[PDB]
This record gives C-alpha cells, structure tokens and sequence, in this order.
C-alpha cells in the first residue's frame, strides 16, 4: 500500500537537596555555680 | 512543696522553654491544640531542620528521607 508509506529522518528532540532552618534553641550554656562563699561571708560577718 | 512543686495555674511564658523531659500526668491524657497547626521538629547537627511532623489545618504531613514502620520487636 503506497498510501500508507512512511519516511522517518532525523531530528533534534530535546527537551535534590534538604534543608530547614529554624531561628534558636540554645541550652543552658556555662553550667557552673555555687553558693557557699557568699553564703560564708554574709553569715560570717 | 517538699519534692516538688504544685501550679495550678495558667503559667504563661513570655518567652521560650527548655527542658529534656516532658511528661503527662497519670491520672490525666496530655492534650495539645492550636488553630494554625502544631510542628514536631528535628535538627542536624548543624541545626538544619530535617525531620518534620506537621499537623497543619486539614490534614497531616511527614517529611523525611525515610518512613519506617514495624512492630514492638
Ligand atoms: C492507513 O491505514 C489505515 C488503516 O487501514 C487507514 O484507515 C488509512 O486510511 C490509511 N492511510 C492512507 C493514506 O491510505
């Protein structure tokens, strides 16, 4: 069938990552104290 | 009082909170809510936000690299 013959050449077709940052959640940082020389003093004078 | 400390009130923080474990009471079902949505978070080691559970106004979201389900064992 020549009606239905086809030629085909040809062409020029052409057509990740995560992050978040939120603003603050620090600790308790430098977690060190006491309350004894104070203390001393002011029940020793 | 003597290992404790009782409140009865709505104590109102002006300003953030931290602490390492939050608990419920015994007799009572710990309740959360919110009208916007209420977040789960969870930081890298440089502080990026990287697993997050969001219960945002209509309906739930999970994001993640992975979703795991299993059993107790
Ligand atoms: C190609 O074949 C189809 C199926 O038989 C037919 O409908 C169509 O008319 C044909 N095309 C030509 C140009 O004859």
């Amino acid at each position: 069938d020549w009606c239905n013959v086809s030629l085909v050449d040809t062409s020029v077709p052409e057509p990740g990552i995560l992050e978040h940052d939120p603003f603050f959640c620090p600790p308790t940082e430098a977690t060190a104290r006491d309350f004894l020389a104070d203390a001393l003093v002011t029940l020793l004078v | 009082t003597k290992d404790g400390l009782r409140l009865e009130g709505e104590s109102e923080f002006l300003f953030p909170l931290y602490a390492k474990e939050i608990h419920s009471r015994v007799d009572s079902s710990l309740l959360l809510q919110s009208t916007q949505n209420v977040t789960v978070n969870a930081r890298n080691s440089d502080g990026e936000v990287t697993g997050r559970l969001k219960v945002g106004p209509q309906m739930v979201e999970v994001q993640s690299q992975q979703f795991q389900i299993n059993s107790r064992e």
